[PDB]
């Protein structure tokens, strides 16, 4: 996954995308997560060496686009 | 409630939520109201007789 924002310390808004092998969780909640950042307020929420994955993230006009 | 103090002009459709007491300049405040330390959150007190 990826986590976005400006300060990321439960003060202002922070994006979160996590793939948990069944769905794609997208949250904008500011709250903290697992203390070690690894895999074992919500105004917007969206639930859906052999491999090379390419992504492009950009942010224009308040819009987050993912290619 | 409405704003009168901010340190920057917001980009279109932006959602930075911050209701702390803001400085009026370079003087630090540390969350203490006073001179050059003003709250942005004001009200208009909507009455039907205005
Ligand atoms: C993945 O996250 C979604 C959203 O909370 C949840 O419904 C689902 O059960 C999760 N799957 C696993 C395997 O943790
Ligand atoms: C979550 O929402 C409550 C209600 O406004 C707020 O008091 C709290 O600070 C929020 N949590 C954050 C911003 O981490
Ligand atoms: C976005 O956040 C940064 C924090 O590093 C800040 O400096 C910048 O002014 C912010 N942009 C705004 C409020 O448009």
């Amino acid at each position: 996954g990826w986590i976005f924002g400006t300060t990321l310390d439960s003060k202002t808004q922070s994006l979160l995308i996590v793939n948990n092998a069944t769905n794609v969780v997208i949250k904008v909640c500011e709250f903290q997560f697992c203390n070690d950042p690894f895999l074992d307020n919500c105004t917007f929420e969206y639930v859906s060496f052999k491999n090379l994955r390419e992504f492009v993230f950009k942010n224009i006009d308040g819009y987050f686009k993912i290619y | 409630l409405y704003r009168l103090f901010r340190k920057s002009n917001l980009k279109p459709f932006e959602r930075d939520i911050s209701t702390e007491i803001y400085q009026a300049g370079n003087k630090p405040c540390n969350g203490v109201a006073g001179f050059n330390c003003y709250f942005p959150l004001r009200s208009y007190s909507f009455r039907p007789t205005y």
